[PDB]
């Protein structure tokens, strides 16, 4: 049916580049101007940048200008975005959207979010409280604790990392391959 | 500043009637001022809290006589009634009387000098029938008092006084009147010692005119942005503009004139003149809109129309009639409404144009189509079968940003052959052009219908100077000229991006020389008047203000102030 | 480049409200409106465009409105379902790119006002060995989803009700130098 189908994002570290995929369905993608919509967590929707059926007219916003470049391959149906020289402020999830009639979004991605962060993988210390267990300083998410065989969600760290905690235990952590209990 | 029935200035009529036995009335401890009337009546509460009223003015009175009408505050039965009447600051009445009366249990008002507080002479005071076991005023309040308190005198202030001050003084003696920007009576001979402002007040300073956006610098021998900039938002003068509020120049409006536009440059938004017709948007025709076509119903809502938000299709059925008799043909002459058309977001589709008009010089002054919706296949400009069009007329068309071109059938189109469409349309040319069987180019050729000799490589729209793209040297008013008014004729011009522009007036014109640099008064040979600085100005500073005041100088021989 | 919308707006299961957008002549006084709905932890959809229409799937609660450089939203008959962040926006020309709104938060209250339940957990002993003594303090059972106290955005819970986390970190020799609200706590 008519879908707008994205893909390219995931984590990279500041100064590494990105391509972002729009792979479009459903409709004429030749006759549309194209859209680029980021949404950092917890900020608002941001505009990045459009580009013209033909290809033709592009403006970019003032955060992106020089680093970013949006393209579309109307033979393809598909609509690019090079994201290079990445800061950590463009974490965030970039939709896709078509402009429809009177220039309104009536088509948008799914999702597909993009990480920058400079912390790497590491191992989550687990320090058990005074009369459940904690969680501190792990990445990247998620870690499914479970005690035997109601838990809070983690708080994004200064440092980049993560701290969850658990009350009434098996903390594994796949991205680490960390099976660690306590 | 407030509306009426907290703050300090009460824009508005303050009216409090019918209220019950309590009331949470401490949110009007604070007020300064009233600009109307004063509206107490049939109220049960045993006091109303206004200590720091200080002026009540009275632009527009209740009962066409009163600036404060207090009454029937009392009940029948019930022992909840005023009381007090709390105005212990009370000190000017502008404009309008008072009127106090049927206040069964109101106190010390019979004890009120009303003289005092009443400016209107001619003015209708009628105070009685009110308390009757009333308590003496307080030993400090010397017999007058608004309540059994030693904070609830009335202060005295008006006083008769010399001919010099007709009635604003602050006392007997001429050395003790006050400014001429009091509206009333005043405490000092200084600007920030009035009861009320007659006009605006900076910061408790009344002033005749808030601190000016354009002020006078004497480093460069000019005008120049003001530190303060205090706009005027109708009695206090504030540097920044209220909320959703444009700058007016110099007031605060909440909507911009119909003669300005709202811009936004030093980043709030200010209504600059719109130097000619503002910009304005409007509904057009095609998918989306009401009408399949434009036609004798649809022409008329096309009037000062700049933006078009949507497209323009241009059927036979909207030019020759509807098929059932419905809506009459299409006077060719109300065509002429699209001339203030600039730019289209979506598409331009022309199938059909009156036989006695051979162009689109209509749409003369169209400069962008966007393309932001296409017609049939993927086309932003469709001009087909119009046997009558032998030039486009697209003078002032620089983009066509997205989407194909088709122009076909038109069979005594020209000018059009040698026009470079990567000049104009966006994007990779590709295959976006459809332009055929139109005037064979040979036939064009022989009868000489190509473009002017004064236009450039690029191409044209239709014969003339007017109708190319780019010009081979200089352009002026749209027109192809050799050479601009540089070293003779008049007005003497100058050159800015191969566009010839008028010199600055008060600079005479030098022969034999460029006359001028730029636009401004900044770049001239010479001045044909005076010379304020590094400018030329046919008069120098008569009175104009700066950061300190007035600023003036005699034309120093040489004519250099 | 942005349009200005109230940061929040609150209501109850059946209640009318408003969501005003502020604007200028280059973005809205000469361009179409357009309002977008995103449900927690989707992506957002077309709610408004064009000024007033509404596509098939939006009710005829919803209804926007433009004047001028400004423009508005209007949801008669609240429902929990409507529970979203709201962008406007608007296609803006000097600065050729899409003006967007700061977003609103609606609030469909209708739950009753509880108080959250707060759960700290001196340094751990483990943690207190390891040159390391961070607090935990955990909290559980609020509405509607706003408290203040690193801390985490308020979770919705299964219960429909709201948790929370904050975690304070510091140094074992400042932990021993020295021996949450909820709008009236
Ligand atoms: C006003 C005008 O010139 N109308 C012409 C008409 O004279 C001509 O016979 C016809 C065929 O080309 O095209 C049209
Ligand atoms: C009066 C004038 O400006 N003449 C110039 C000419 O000197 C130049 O060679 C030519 C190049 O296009 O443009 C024109």
């Amino acid at each position: 049916e008519v879908q707008l189908l994205e893909s390219g994002g995931g984590l990279v570290q500041p100064g590494g580049s990105l391509r972002l995929s729009c792979a479009a369905s459903g409709f004429t993608f030749s006759y549309y101007y194209m859209q680029w919509v980021r949404q950092a967590p917890g900020k608002g929707l941001e505009w990045v940048s459009y580009i013209g059926s033909s290809g033709g007219v592009t403006n970019y916003a003032d955060s992106v200008k020089g680093r970013f470049t949006i393209s579309r391959d109307n033979s393809k149906n598909t609509l690019y975005l090079q994201m290079n020289s990445l800061r950590a402020e463009d974490t965030a999830v970039y939709y896709c959207a078509r402009v429809g009639l009177g220039d309104a979004f009536d088509i948008w991605g799914q999702g597909t979010m993009v990480t920058v962060s400079s912390a790497s993988t590491k191992g989550p210390s687990v320090f058990p409280l005074a009369p459940g267990c904690l969680v501190k300083d792990y990445f990247p998410e998620p870690v499914t604790v479970s005690w035997n065989s109601h838990t809070f969600p983690a708080v994004l760290q200064s440092s980049g990392l993560y701290s969850l905690s658990s009350v009434v235990c098996n903390v594994n952590h796949k991205p680490s391959n960390t099976k660690v209990d306590k | 500043v407030c509306p009426g029935t907290r703050c300090e200035v009460v824009m508005g009529n303050l009216e409090i009637v019918l209220t019950g036995h309590n009331a949470d009335l401490s949110f009007l401890q604070w007020i300064r001022e009233v600009t109307g009337y004063v509206l107490v009546a049939m109220n049960e509460f045993s006091t109303l809290p206004l200590p720091n009223l200080r002026v009540v003015r009275g632009t527009q009175v209740y009962d066409g006589k009163f600036a404060i009408f207090v009454m029937l505050n009392y009940n029948t039965n019930s022992s909840h009634a005023l009381r007090q009447l709390r105005l212990t600051q009370l000190t000017e009445i502008l404009s309008g009387g008072v009127y106090i009366e049927k206040n069964d249990k109101l106190c010390h008002m019979d004890t009120i000098d009303w003289r005092d507080i009443v400016r209107d002479r001619d003015a209708e005071i009628v105070v009685k029938d009110n308390g009757r076991s009333c308590p003496p005023c307080h030993e400090v309040c010397k017999g007058r008092c608004w309540g059994p308190g030693s904070e609830d005198c009335q202060t005295l202030t008006k006083t008769i006084c010399a001919p010099q001050c007709n009635g604003h003084c602050f006392g007997p003696n001429p050395n003790q009147c006050c400014h001429d920007e009091c509206a009333g009576g005043c405490s000092g001979p200084q600007d920030t010692d009035c009861f009320a402002c007659r006009h605006f007040n900076d910061s408790g300073a009344c002033v005749p005119r808030c601190p000016q956006p354009l002020v006078y610098n004497k480093l460069t021998f000019q005008l120049e942005p003001n530190p303060h900039t205090k706009y005027q938002y109708g009695g206090v003068c504030v540097a920044s503009c209220p909320h959703n509020f444009v700058v007016d120049q110099t007031s605060c409006v909440r909507a911009c004139p119909p003669d300005k536009m709202e811009v936004d440059k030093n980043g709030l938004k200010m209504c600059e003149p719109c130097g000619g017709l503002c910009p304005k948007a409007c509904e057009g025709t095609g998918s989306g809109s009401r009408f399949q076509t434009v036609d004798s119903s649809n022409i008329d809502g096309f009037v000062n129309c700049t933006k078009i938000l949507g497209n323009l299709d241009f059927l036979i059925t909207g030019l020759n009639g509807d098929p059932w008799h419905k809506i009459p043909a299409l006077d060719p002459e109300k065509l002429n409404v699209f001339r203030t058309v600039r730019e289209i977001t979506g598409y331009l589709n022309i199938q059909s144009w009156p036989p006695h008009m051979h162009n689109f010089s209509v749409f003369s002054n169209l400069t962008t189509i966007g393309g932001r919706s296409l017609y049939n296949r993927g086309f932003s400009l469709l001009i087909m079968k119009n046997l009558n069009v032998t030039s486009l007329g697209f003078r002032s068309l620089k983009e066509i940003s997205a989407g194909r071109i088709y122009i076909s059938a038109n069979r005594q189109l020209c000018y059009h052959h040698s026009l470079n469409w990567t000049k104009v349309l966006r994007g990779p040319t590709e295959e976006r052009l459809d332009i055929k069987h139109n005037r064979p180019r040979r036939d064009c050729v022989a009868e000489g219908k190509v473009c002017d000799p004064l236009c450039s490589s690029g191409g044209c729209w239709g014969p003339g100077p007017g109708q190319c793209l780019s010009c081979r040297n200089y352009s002026r008013g749209g027109v192809c000229v050799t050479h601009c008014n540089f070293l003779n004729g008049e007005p003497r011009e100058f050159a800015h991006e191969a566009e010839c522009f008028s010199c600055h007036p008060e600079c005479q014109p030098m022969e034999g020389t460029a006359t001028c640099n730029g636009s401004g008064s900044d770049t001239c040979a010479q001045c044909a008047h005076f010379r304020d600085g590094p400018h030329c100005v046919s008069s120098c500073p008569h009175g104009v203000l700066g950061a300190k005041g007035p600023i003036y100088k005699y034309p120093d021989v040489q004519n250099e102030c | 480049s942005v349009l200005t919308q109230p940061p929040s707006a609150s209501g109850t299961p059946g209640q009318r409200v408003t969501i005003s957008c502020s604007g200028s002549l280059s973005n809205i006084g000469l361009n179409y409106v357009s309002w977008y709905q995103q449900l927690p932890g989707t992506a957002p959809k077309l709610l408004i465009s064009r000024n007033n229409q509404r596509p098939s799937g939006v009710p005829d609660r919803f209804s926007g409105s433009k004047s001028g450089t400004s423009a508005s939203l209007a949801i008669s008959g609240l429902r929990s379902e409507d529970e979203a962040d709201y962008y406007c926006a608007a296609w803006d020309d000097s600065p050729p790119g899409e003006a967007f709104g700061g977003g609103t938060k609606l609030t469909v209250l209708g739950q009753p006002k509880a108080a959250p339940s707060v759960t700290l957990f001196p340094p751990s002993s483990e943690e207190l060995q390891a040159n390391k003594a961070t607090l935990v303090c955990l909290i559980s059972d609020f509405y509607p989803g706003a408290v203040t106290v690193e801390t985490t955005t308020p979770s919705k819970q299964s219960n429909n009700k709201y948790a929370a986390s904050s975690y304070l970190s510091l140094t074992p020799e400042q932990w021993k130098s020295h021996r949450v609200t909820h709008e009236g706590s």
